[PDB]
C-alpha cells in the first residue's frame, strides 16, 4: 500500500487462507471467504497516511496504540444509517459518505465535520505478524454501524 | 454612501411626497409630455394640442 | 490625450485610462441618469422628490 | 449590486498585501463589476428613459410592438441572472476582464 | 522643451522624467498638450461658473426683468466658427501627433544589441540574440542562438502523429520563440534582471509562450503587447530605442491582463557602463554554468533587483502588508 | 468561494512517498525522502537535495544517518546553486539518466538493513558542511515496473 | 424507447461496496432528502441514545 | 444652520478619530475599518455642507 | 442551525444575515410604521385643491 | 443500499427499535426471509388493499 | 448533545521496527 | 426542495455547485422557500381576481 | 535520450516554472514538488490537458491539451530525471499501450470473463467516487470525481497509478497489473456498449428516470387530457 491510499479489508481468519506459500489447488475456501465479505459489519477501510500527515493526527483516548506506523483502520459502515463511507479524499483527508453527505476527519480519529452523522468512526487495532502479514491486533472498542436505543455506555 | 439618500428619497417619495396638481410641475417644460396629466392616462393622451414648433 | 498614440503608449492599460472612462461613464450614465430621474419623477409617479435629500 | 463589487476591489487596494481577497477572486471581481454596469445597468437604463418618454414625446398611444417590447425586458433580466450565476459555482465567475482578450478566454 | 520648472513639474502629472530620447519627446508633447487642455478646460469651467453667479432667477429681479428673456435660438455665424475652431485645433494637434509617433515606431536606428524578450504565465525570460562586434566577447559579432536547442523548437512545427489543424501546423507550434545561450530566467522568487549598456541602441524582440502580455517600462514611457505567433496576428514584435541616457535600476511591469498572477510578474532593467556590460557578457559567455546574480556580482553590481522585490507566494500571508521577499 | 485565500489546490502536496523539509527561506531543501527497502533485503535512502541559497555558498553533504548507521554516498560534488543531488539505490537509479542540460547529480546509496519495518517511520538526518536537516521518513518498497506485475496466488 | 433501472450495470448486493449518489425512486426522494438536511442532533441520555435520524 | 454646524462638528470629530486610528493599525484588515470610519466622517461633513447650502437657496416651502 | 458538525463559518455568516433580514421584516410587520405626507411646494407646483 | 437505509432507520427507533427490526426482517439484516416477506407484500398484500381502496 | 465517550487525548510520538534481523 | 436535496449529489456534479452549498440550500431553503412561495402566490391570486373584475 | 530531456526541459522552462520552481521543489501556495512523481504522472497531467493550472479553486479541470504527445513525453523525460517514480506502461515494442490494456486476456476484443471480474473490482474501489458505470460523482466542497468517458486506457492506468488530486493512489502491489487491466476492460466495455433496451438517460439512474416522467411524461398525458376534455 502506497502513501495516501485506501483499501477495503475483511476479517480473514487463519484457517480460511488458501493463498501464500502453502497453496494447494484442491482446497475449497471460496464459500467461507464469501461470508466475511458479505458480513453486515465486517468491512474495514485501511488507510495509509503520508508521513507528513501522520504527524498531524489526534488520537481518541484509549485508542492511541491502534495504528501501525502509518496505517489506520476505520470501520467502513457509517455511524448514521450504515451506508459504506468509502469516498476517501487523498488530500483533504476526509471520508465522505455517498448516502447522506457526512465528512469524517481521518486526522481526528474519524470525528464527523459535516452532515447528519454525530459519532466518530470506530477504529480497529492492527499490527504485523512474524511472517510479515497485516493482522488485527484486537477487536473494536465499541459497537459498529448505526446507533440504537441501548448502545452507548 | 450616496445610494443611501437616493434610495430613501425614491422609496419615501413614491408613497408620500408632494402631490402634483398641475400638468407641468417644473413650470416651463417645452415638450409634448408636459401636455398631459401626472401620471399620464393609460393611452398617454386625453387630448392633443397644436404642434407648431419643437 | 489617449487618442494620440505617442501619448497612449504610456497611458494604455493603466489607471489613467481607468480615471478617464469614469469621468465619462460616471459622467453620462450616472449624473445625467440621476438628473433624468429627478426630472421625470413627477411625470412617472404624480409625486415630487424631496429637494433637500436630492 | 455592481457597486458592492467596486467597493470590495477598492477596499483590497487600500494597503499592500492581500488582506481578505485572493488573486483569483480579485480578478473575477472587476470582470463582473465592469460587466454588470455596461450591460446590466448602462444599456438597461438607456431603454427605460426610451420606453417611458419616447411614446410620450411624439404623441403616440403605444409603441409599435408592445408585446416584443415586453420581451426585451424579460430577456435582459434572464441574461443578468445567467451571468451572475458564475458566483454560485465553486471556482467563481469569469476572471478575464470585460473584454475576453484572446487567447486568454478559450478552452485551454 | 518643458515649460519652466515647478509649473512643468505640475503639468507632467507624475510622468517619469524618461531615460530615453523617445521618452523625452513624448514627455514634451504631453506637457504642451496639457497646457492647451488646461486652458480649454478653464474656459469651459469658467462659463459653467458664470452660469451660476451671473445668470440667475432672482438675480434678475432687482432690475425688473420679468421672465422669458431674449429667447434666442440661432446665432448662425457663431455656430460655424465654433465648428471650425475645434477642427483647426484637432488638425494642428494631429500633425504633432503623427510627427512624434514617427520617432518611436521607426525601425532604422541600427541597434548594437538585440534582446529576445519572452513573456509567459507568469514571468519573463531574456536572451541576448545579437551583440555588435564592438562590445562583443572577442570582437566578432555575437550570435546568441542555440544550434540544437532552437532546431528542436523548429521541429515542433508538425505533430508526428496526425495533428496539424492550424493551417497544416501543430496546435502547440512553439517555433516563433527564440532560444539563446545567455538567458536570464525569472522565477517566482527571483526577479529577472536584464542588463543593458548605456548610450547604445538596444532592440527588443517580443513574443509570448501562451497568452498576450505587455512589456511596459514606465521610465521608457512606452509599452508593447507581446503576442503568441506575432506574425500571424500581423503585429510588429520589434521596437528599438536610440539609446538609454541614465544609469541605474528601473522597474518593468506586465500591462496586459493575463490570468491570475498578472500583478506579480515584474522585471528589472539594470543599465550599466558600456565597458562594464561588455565584461559582463564576456564573463557569462565563458562561464555557461554561472548564474545571473554571480555575473552581476562580477561587475560590482547588486546581485538582485533593487527597484522590485519578489512576492511571497503564500496566499494566507501578506495580511499584515509584508508581501516582499 | 472555493477560490479564496485557502483553496483545495494550492495547499496540495507532492502525492508521493516521503516528506520534505524547508519551504522558502531555507538554503537547502530535501524532496521525496524515504528509506527504500527492496523485497529481497536491499536497503537505501531516496532524497533530492536542492541548493537554492541566494548567497552562492556551494553546500556539500558530508553524511546521511538513517537511525544509527551511516549511508554509503558516492563522492558527490558540492551543490553550487539551482543544482540538484538526486540519490537512490543503484538498482532504481539505472532506470533514469543524468541530464547534461542543467546541473543534476545522480548518487547511489546503501544501508546495512538493521531491521526496518515497512510502514514505519525513522528519523533520517542529513549533515552538510554547514548545518543538519532531520526529518522523519517512511520505510517503503520501491515502485514496481508498471504493467508487468501479476499475482502469485 | 427509454431505459429504466438497468440492473445489469449494477452488480449483486454487497454490504461493503457502494456507488455515488445511489438515490431511491423519485417518489421516495423526499424521505431521503429529509435525512440529509437534518443536522446531527443526537440525544445521549443515561446509557441510551436517540439517533439523529429519529 | 442649526442642524448644519452640529453635523459638521460631529463629522469632523469622527474623521479625526479615523485619521488617528489608521496610524496604529499599519497594513492590517483593520485599515479597511478605519477607512470606513473616515468615509463616514467625510459623509457626515458633506451632509452638513449640503444642508447648509440648501437653507441658503431653498426650492421647497413648508406649505 | 448553528448547532452541529461544521467547522466552517461561511455558512454561519449566511445564517446570521438571513436571520437578521427575517427579524427586521418581522419587526416591521409588528410595529407597523407609517410616514407623514410631504406638505411642500416645489417650483411651479400648485397646493392641493 | 435502500434496504440497508430502511433497516437502520427502524433499528434506531427510541424504544421499540431493535425489537421491531427483528420482527420485520426476521433477524439481522440481511436475512433469509426478508425478500420473501417483501415479495408477498408486493404481489399480494398491498395490491389487495390498493385494489379494495380503489 | 455531545458524544459521551468521543474524547481526544494527550500524546506526542512513538517508534517501531521489525525483527528477524 | 426535499426531493431535490434527496439527490443533490447528482445536482452538484452535473450543475457544478458545492455539495456543502447544496446541503445548506436545502436546510435554509426549507424556511425561506415556502415563505417566498406563499407571498408571491397570494399576490398573484389577487392579481388574477383583479383582472377578472376589470 | 538526451535531446528529449534537452527539448523536454525547454518546454518546462517557459510553462512549468511559475507554480513549480526551477529545481521542481514547489512553491509555498502555488504547487507541490515534482520530485519523485514519475514519468507516468507527467503524462497523465499534461496529455489529459489537466496541466497547467490557470487558477486556484476547489479542483483542477480537464480541458484542451496544451502540448502534443511528443512534447508531453519530453517534459516527462525531463521530470523523471529529477528522481523517477511510476513510468509509462509499454508493450512488445517501445510504444505506449492503449488497446492492449483492455483486459488480461485481450487479443482482438474484450473477453466477457474480464469484464465480470473488472466489474466487481471497479464496484469495490471506484464505484463510490464515480458512478456504477463511471458517470461521475460529487465530493466534499466543489470537488467531484469526473466522468470516465474522455480518458484513454493509458490515462486510466496512470490515473490509478499516481492519484491525481483527491483520488487515492493504487500502486501495483495493491492492484496488480491484471486487476488494473480488468478494470480498464470493464470501464471501456460499459462506455462503448449501447443500452440493450431504450435510450439510457445518461445512466444516472432513478433521478434521471424520474425527471423524464414526472416533468415530461405527465405533461404529454395532460396535453392529451386537455385535448379530449373541455376548458369549461
Ligand atoms: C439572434 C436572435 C435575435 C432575435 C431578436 C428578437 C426578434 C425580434 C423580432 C422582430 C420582428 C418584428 C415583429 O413584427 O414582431 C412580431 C411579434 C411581436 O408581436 P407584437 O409585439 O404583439 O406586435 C407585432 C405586430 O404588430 C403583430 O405581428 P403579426 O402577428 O401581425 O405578425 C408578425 C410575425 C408573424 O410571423 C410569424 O408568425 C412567424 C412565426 C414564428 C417564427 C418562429 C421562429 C423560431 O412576423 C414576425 O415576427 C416577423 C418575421 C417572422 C420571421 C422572422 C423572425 C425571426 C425568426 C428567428 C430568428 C433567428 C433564430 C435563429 C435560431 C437560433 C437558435 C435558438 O414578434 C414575434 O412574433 C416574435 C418572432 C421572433 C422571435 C425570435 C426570438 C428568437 C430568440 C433566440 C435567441 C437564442
Ligand atoms: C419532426 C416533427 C416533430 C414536430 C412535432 C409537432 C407536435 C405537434 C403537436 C400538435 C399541435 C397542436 C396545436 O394545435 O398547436 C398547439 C400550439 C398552439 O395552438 P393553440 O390553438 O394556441 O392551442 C390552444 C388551444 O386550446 C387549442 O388546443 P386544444 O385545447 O383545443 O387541444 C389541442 C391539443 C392537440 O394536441 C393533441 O392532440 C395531444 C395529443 C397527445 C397524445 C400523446 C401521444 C404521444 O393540444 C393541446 O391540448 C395543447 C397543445 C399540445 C401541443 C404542445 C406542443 C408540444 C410540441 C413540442 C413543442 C415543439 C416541438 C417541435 C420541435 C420541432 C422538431 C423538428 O402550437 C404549438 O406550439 C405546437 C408546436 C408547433 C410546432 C411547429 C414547428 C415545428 C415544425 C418543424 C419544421 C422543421
Ligand atoms: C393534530 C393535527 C390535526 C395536526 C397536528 C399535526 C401533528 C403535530 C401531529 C403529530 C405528529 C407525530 C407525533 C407523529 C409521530 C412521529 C413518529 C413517532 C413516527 C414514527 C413512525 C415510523 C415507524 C416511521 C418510519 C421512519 C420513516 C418514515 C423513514 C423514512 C424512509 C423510509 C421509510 C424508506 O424506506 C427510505 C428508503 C431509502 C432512503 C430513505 C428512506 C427514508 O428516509
Ligand atoms: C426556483 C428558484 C431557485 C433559486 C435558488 C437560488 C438561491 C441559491 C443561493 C446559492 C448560494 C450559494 C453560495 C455559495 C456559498 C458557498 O459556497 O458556501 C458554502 C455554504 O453555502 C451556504 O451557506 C449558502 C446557503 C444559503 C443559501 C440560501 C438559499 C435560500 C434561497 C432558496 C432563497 C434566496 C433566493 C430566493 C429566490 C426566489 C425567487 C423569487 C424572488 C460552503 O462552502 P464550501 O462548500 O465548504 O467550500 C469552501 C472551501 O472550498 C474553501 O476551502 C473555503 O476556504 C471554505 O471557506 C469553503 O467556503
Ligand atoms: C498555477 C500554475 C501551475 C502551472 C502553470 C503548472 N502546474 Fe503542475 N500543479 C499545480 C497545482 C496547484 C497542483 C496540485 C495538484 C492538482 O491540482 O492537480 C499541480 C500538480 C501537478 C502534478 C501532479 C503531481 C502529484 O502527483 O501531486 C504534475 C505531474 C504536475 N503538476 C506537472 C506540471 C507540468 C508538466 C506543467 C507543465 C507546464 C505544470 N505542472 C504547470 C500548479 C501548476
Ligand atoms: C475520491 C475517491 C476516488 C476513488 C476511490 C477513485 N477515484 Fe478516480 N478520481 C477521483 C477524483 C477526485 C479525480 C479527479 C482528479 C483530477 O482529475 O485531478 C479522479 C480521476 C480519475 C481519472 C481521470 C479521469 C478522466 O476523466 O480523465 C480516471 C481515469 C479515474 N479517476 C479512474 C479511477 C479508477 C480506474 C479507480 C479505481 C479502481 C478510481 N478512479 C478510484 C476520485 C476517486
Ligand atoms: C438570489 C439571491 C441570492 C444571493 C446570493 C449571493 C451570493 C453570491 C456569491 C457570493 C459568494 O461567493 O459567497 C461566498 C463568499 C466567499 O462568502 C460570502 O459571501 C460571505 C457571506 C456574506 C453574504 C451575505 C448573503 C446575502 C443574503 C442575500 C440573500 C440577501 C439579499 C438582499
Ligand atoms: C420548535 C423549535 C425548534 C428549534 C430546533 C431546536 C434545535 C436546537 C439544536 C440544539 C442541539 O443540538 O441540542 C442537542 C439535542 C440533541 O438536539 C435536540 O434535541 C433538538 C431536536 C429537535 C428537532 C426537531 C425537528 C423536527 C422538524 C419538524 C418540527 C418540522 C416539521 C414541519
Ligand atoms: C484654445 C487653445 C489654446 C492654445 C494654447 C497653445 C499652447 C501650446 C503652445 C505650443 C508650443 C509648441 C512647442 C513645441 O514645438 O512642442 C511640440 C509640439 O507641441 C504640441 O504638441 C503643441 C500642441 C498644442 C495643442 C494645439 C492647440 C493649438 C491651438 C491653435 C492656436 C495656435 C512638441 O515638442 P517635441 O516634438 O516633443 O520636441
Ligand atoms: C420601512 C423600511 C423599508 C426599507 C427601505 C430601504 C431604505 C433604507 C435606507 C435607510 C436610509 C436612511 C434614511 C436617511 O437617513 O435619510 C434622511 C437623512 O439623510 C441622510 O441619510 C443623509 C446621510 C447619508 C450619507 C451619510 C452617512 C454617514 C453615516 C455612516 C453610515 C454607515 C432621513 O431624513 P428625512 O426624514 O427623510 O428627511
Ligand atoms: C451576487 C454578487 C456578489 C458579489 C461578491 C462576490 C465575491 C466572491 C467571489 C466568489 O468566488
Ligand atoms: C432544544 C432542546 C435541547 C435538549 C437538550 C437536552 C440535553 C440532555 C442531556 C445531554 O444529552
Ligand atoms: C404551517 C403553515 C403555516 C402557514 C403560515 C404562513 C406564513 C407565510 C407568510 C410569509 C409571507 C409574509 C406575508
Ligand atoms: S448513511 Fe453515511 S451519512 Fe447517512
Ligand atoms: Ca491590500
Ligand atoms: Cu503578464
Ligand atoms: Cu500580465
Ligand atoms: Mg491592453
Amino acid at each position: 500500500l502506497a502513501a495516501a491510499s485506501m483499501e477495503t479489508v475483511f476479517p480473514l481468519p487463519a484457517e480460511m487462507v488458501n493463498d501464500g506459500a502453502e497453496y494447494d489447488p484442491a482446497k475449497d475456501v471460496y464459500e467461507h471467504q464469501m461470508h466475511s465479505v458479505h458480513g453486515p459489519r465486517n468491512a474495514v477501510m485501511l488507510i495509509r497516511l503520508r508521513t507528513a500527515d501522520a504527524e498531524k493526527v489526534i488520537e481518541r483516548e484509549g485508542q492511541e496504540s491502534f495504528h501501525y506506523g502509518d496505517y489506520y483502520a476505520y470501520s467502513k459502515i457509517c455511524t448514521h444509517i450504515g451506508c459504506p463511507t468509502s469516498l476517501y479524499e487523498a488530500q483533504t483527508n476526509r471520508i465522505l459518505c455517498p448516502c447522506h453527505q457526512s465528512q469524517f476527519d481521518a486526522l481526528h480519529y474519524g470525528k464527523p465535520v459535516f452532515g447528519p452523522a454525530a459519532r466518530a468512526l470506530p477504529q480497529l487495532p492492527i499490527t504485523v505478524d512474524e511472517e510479515g502479514y497485516l493482522i488485527a491486533a484486537g477487536n473494536f472498542i465499541e459497537p459498529l454501524g448505526p446507533a440504537f436505543w441501548e448502545r452507548k455506555s | 454612501l450616496s445610494v443611501i439618500p437616493f434610495i430613501w428619497n425614491v422609496f419615501k417619495s413614491w408613497r408620500y411626497g408632494e402631490l402634483v396638481t398641475v400638468d407641468d410641475p417644473w413650470g416651463y417644460g417645452n415638450s409634448l409630455e408636459w401636455a398631459t396629466s401626472c401620471p399620464p392616462p393609460r393611452h398617454n393622451f386625453a387630448s392633443l394640442p397644436r404642434i407648431r414648433s419643437e | 490625450m489617449l487618442a494620440s498614440p505617442p501619448l497612449d503608449f504610456h497611458l494604455a492599460d493603466s489607471y489613467f485610462l481607468i480615471a478617464h472612462f469614469h469621468y465619462t461613464l460616471f459622467g453620462t450614465v450616472v449624473f445625467a441618469s440621476c438628473a433624468g430621474v429627478y426630472f421625470w419623477f413627477p411625470k412617472m409617479t404624480g409625486r415630487m422628490m424631496d429637494e433637500r435629500l436630492g | 449590486l455592481g457597486g458592492l463589487m467596486a467597493l470590495l476591489i477598492r477596499a483590497e487596494l487600500f494597503t499592500p498585501g492581500l488582506q481578505f481577497l485572493s488573486n483569483e477572486q480579485f480578478n473575477q471581481l472587476f470582470t463582473m463589476h465592469g460587466t454588470v454596469m455596461l450591460l446590466l445597468y448602462g444599456t438597461p437604463i438607456v431603454w427605460g428613459f426610451a420606453n417611458y418618454v419616447l411614446p410620450l414625446q411624439i404623441g403616440a398611444p403605444d409603441v409599435a410592438f408592445p408585446r416584443l417590447n415586453a420581451f426585451g425586458f424579460w430577456i435582459t433580466t434572464v441574461g443578468g441572472v445567467a451571468m451572475l450565476t458564475g458566483f454560485l459555482t465553486p471556482g467563481g465567475a469569469a476572471d478575464f476582464g470585460w473584454t475576453m482578450y484572446s487567447p486568454l478566454s478559450d478552452a485551454i | 522643451a518643458p515649460p519652466g520648472g515647478v509649473l512643468g513639474d505640475f503639468l507632467r502629472m507624475g510622468w517619469p522624467d524618461g531615460i530615453t530620447p523617445e521618452a523625452v519627446a513624448m514627455g514634451n508633447f504631453w506637457s504642451w498638450v496639457w497646457v492647451a487642455a488646461w486652458i480649454i478646460g478653464i474656459i469651459m469651467w469658467g462659463l459653467f461658473l458664470t452660469a451660476i453667479f451671473a445668470w440667475g432667477a432672482k438675480r434678475a429681479e432687482k432690475r425688473g426683468e420679468g421672465e422669458f428673456p431674449k429667447q434666442l435660438q440661432y446665432n448662425v455665424p457663431l455656430e460655424l466658427v465654433l465648428t471650425i475652431v475645434p477642427i483647426i485645433i484637432v488638425m494642428v494637434l494631429f500633425f504633432f501627433t503623427v510627427q512624434t509617433q514617427d520617432k518611436v515606431t521607426a525601425l532604422d536606428k541600427n541597434p548594437e544589441v538585440t534582446v529576445d524578450v519572452t513573456a509567459y504565465q507568469w514571468n519573463w525570460k531574456f536572451g541576448y540574440s545579437e551583440i555588435d562586434g564592438s562590445l562583443a566577447p572577442g570582437g566578432q559579432d555575437y550570435q546568441g542562438s542555440d544550434p540544437e536547442r532552437q532546431a528542436a523548437a523548429e521541429a515542433s512545427k508538425k505533430d508526428p502523429s496526425g495533428d496539424n489543424p492550424i493551417h497544416g501546423n501543430s496546435k502547440s507550434d512553439v517555433s516563433y520563440l527564440e532560444f539563446n545561450r545567455i538567458e536570464t530566467l525569472g522565477t517566482t522568487d527571483e526577479i529577472p534582471v536584464m542588463v543593458l549598456p548605456v548610450n547604445t541602441p538596444i532592440e527588443f524582440n517580443l513574443a509570448s509562450a501562451d497568452v498576450a502580455h505587455s512589456f511596459w517600462v514606465p521610465e521608457f514611457l512606452f509599452k508593447r503587447d507581446a503576442y503568441a505567433h506575432p506574425e500571424a496576428n500581423k503585429s510588429q514584435r520589434v521596437f528599438q530605442i536610440e539609446e538609454i541616457t541614465e544609469e541605474g535600476a528601473f522597474v518593468g511591469r506586465c500591462a496586459e491582463m493575463c490570468g491570475t498572477y498578472h500583478a506579480m510578474m515584474n522585471f528589472e532593467l539594470r543599465v550599466v557602463d558600456r565597458d562594464s556590460f561588455a565584461e559582463y557578457i564576456s564573463f557569462r559567455d565563458s562561464n555557461p554554468d554561472a548564474t545571473n546574480a554571480q555575473a552581476l556580482e562580477h561587475i560590482g553590481q547588486a546581485p538582485y533587483a533593487t527597484s522590485t522585490s519578489p512576492f511571497v507566494s503564500d496566499r494566507t500571508a501578506t495580511r499584515d502588508g509584508e508581501n516582499t521577499q | 468561494c472555493s477560490a479564496g485565500q485557502i483553496t483545495q489546490t494550492s495547499s496540495q502536496v507532492a502525492a508521493v512517498d516521503g516528506n520534505q523539509a524547508g519551504s522558502a527561506n531555507d538554503p537547502v531543501l530535501v524532496r521525496d525522502v524515504t528509506v527504500h527497502l527492496t523485497t529481497d533485503g536491499e536497503a537505501g535512502v531516496k532524497f533530492t537535495a536542492i541548493n537554492q541559497d541566494t548567497s552562492h555558498t556551494s553546500h556539500t553533504l558530508e553524511s546521511v544517518t538513517v537511525d544509527g548507521e551511516e549511508v554509503e554516498l558516492d563522492d558527490a560534488e558540492p551543490i553550487e546553486r539551482n543544482c540538484s543531488l538526486v540519490a537512490d539505490i543503484q538498482s532504481e537509479l539505472d532506470l533514469i539518466e543524468e541530464p547534461e542540460v542543467g546541473c543534476i547529480q545522480h548518487v547511489a546509496t546503501s544501508l546495512e538493513n538493521p531491521g526496518f519495518a515497512y510502514g514505519g517511520v525513522v528519523p533520517v538526518e542529513f549533515v552538510f558542511d554547514t548545518g543538519a536537516i532531520t526529518i522523519d521518513a517512511t520505510v517503503s518498497a520501491p515502485v514496481l515496473e508498471s504493467g508487468v506485475e501479476n499475482r502469485e496466488v | 424507447v427509454t431505459t429504466i433501472n438497468a440492473i445489469w450495470n449494477l452488480g449483486p448486493y454487497n454490504p461493503s461496496q457502494v456507488s455515488a449518489g445511489s438515490q431511491p425512486d423519485v417518489y421516495m426522494l423526499w424521505t431521503d432528502g429529509a435525512a440529509r438536511v437534518m443536522p446531527a442532533w443526537e440525544l445521549y441520555l443515561g446509557n441510551y441514545t436517540i439517533p439523529a435520524v429519529f | 444652520m442649526g442642524k448644519s454646524f452640529a453635523l459638521l462638528v460631529l463629522g469632523a470629530i469622527i474623521l479625526a478619530g479615523g485619521v488617528w486610528y489608521t496610524i496604529e493599525v499599519g497594513y492590517s484588515v483593520m485599515a479597511i475599518v478605519a477607512a470606513l470610519i473616515m468615509a463616514a466622517g467625510g459623509g457626515i461633513i458633506t451632509w452638513g455642507l449640503a444642508v447648509a447650502a440648501d437653507v441658503n437657496s431653498p426650492t421647497s416651502h413648508k406649505i | 442551525y448553528n448547532f452541529g458538525n461544521h467547522k466552517g463559518h461561511v455558512e454561519t455568516i449566511w445564517l446570521l444575515v438571513i436571520t437578521a433580514l427575517l427579524v427586521i421584516g418581522l419587526l416591521i410587520h409588528l410595529f407597523e410604521p407609517k410616514l407623514s405626507q410631504v406638505r411642500t411646494i416645489t417650483s411651479r407646483n400648485k397646493p392641493v385643491g | 443500499v435502500g434496504l440497508r437505509i430502511m433497516s437502520a432507520i427502524i433499528v434506531g427507533l427510541p424504544i421499540i427499535g431493535t425489537w421491531m427490526h427483528w420482527l420485520i426482517f426476521g433477524g439481522d439484516f440481511p436475512s433469509d426471509l426478508m425478500l420473501d416477506r417483501f415479495y408477498i407484500a408486493h404481489v399480494l398484500i398491498i395490491p389487495a388493499i390498493l385494489l379494495g381502496l380503489i | 448533545c455531545x458524544x459521551x465517550x468521543x474524547x481526544x487525548x494527550x500524546x506526542x510520538x512513538x517508534x517501531x521496527x521489525x525483527x528477524x534481523x | 426542495l426535499l426531493t431535490v436535496s434527496g439527490g443533490n449529489d447528482v445536482y452538484a456534479m452535473q450543475f457544478h455547485v458545492s455539495l456543502n452549498a447544496m446541503t445548506w440550500i436545502g436546510r435554509i431553503g426549507l424556511i425561506v422557500g415556502p415563505a417566498i412561495a406563499y407571498f408571491i402566490t397570494y399576490r398573484l391570486c389577487i392579481g388574477l381576481q383583479r383582472s377578472d373584475r376589470e | 535520450d538526451q535531446a528529449l530531456i534537452s527539448e523536454g526541459k525547454d518546454l518546462y522552462d517557459v510553462a512549468c516554472i511559475t507554480c513549480h520552481g526551477v529545481n521542481l521543489q514547489g512553491v509555498e501556495d502555488r504547487g507541490p514538488s515534482l520530485v519523485g512523481v514519475g514519468e507516468g504522472a507527467v503524462y497523465f497531467q499534461v496529455h489529459s490537458g489537466r496541466m497547467p493550472i490557470l487558477r486556484n479553486e476547489a479542483q483542477a479541470e480537464r480541458k484542451a491539451p496544451r502540448y502534443t504527445e511528443a512534447q508531453t513525453l519530453a517534459i516527462a523525460a525531463y521530470v523523471a530525471a529529477n528522481g523517477g517514480g511510476p513510468g509509462l506502461v509499454y508493450n512488445e515494442d517501445g510504444t505506449l499501450a492503449m488497446e492492449e490494456l483492455r483486459g488480461e486476456n485481450y487479443d482482438g476484443q474484450i473477453t466477457s470473463a474480464d469484464v465480470a471480474r473488472g466489474g466487481d473490482l471497479f464496484r469495490l474501489n471506484c464505484a463510490s467516487c464515480h458512478n456504477f458505470t463511471g458517470r461521475g460523482g460529487a465530493l466534499s466542497s466543489g470537488k467531484y470525481a469526473p466522468n470516465l468517458d474522455a480518458a484513454n486506457e493509458q490515462e486510466i492506468y496512470q490515473a490509478m497509478l499516481t492519484g491525481p488530486q483527491n483520488m487515492p493512489k493504487f500502486s501495483d502491489r495493491q492492484l496488480s497489473a491484471d486487476e488494473k487491466k480488468d478494470i480498464i476492460a470493464f470501464i471501456k466495455s460499459t462506455k462503448e456498449t449501447p443500452s440493450p433496451g431504450g435510450y439510457s438517460l445518461g445512466s444516472l439512474g432513478p433521478v434521471a428516470e424520474g425527471l423524464f416522467m414526472w416533468v415530461f411524461g405527465i405533461l404529454v398525458l395532460v396535453a392529451a387530457a386537455m385535448w379530449i376534455g373541455s376548458r369549461s
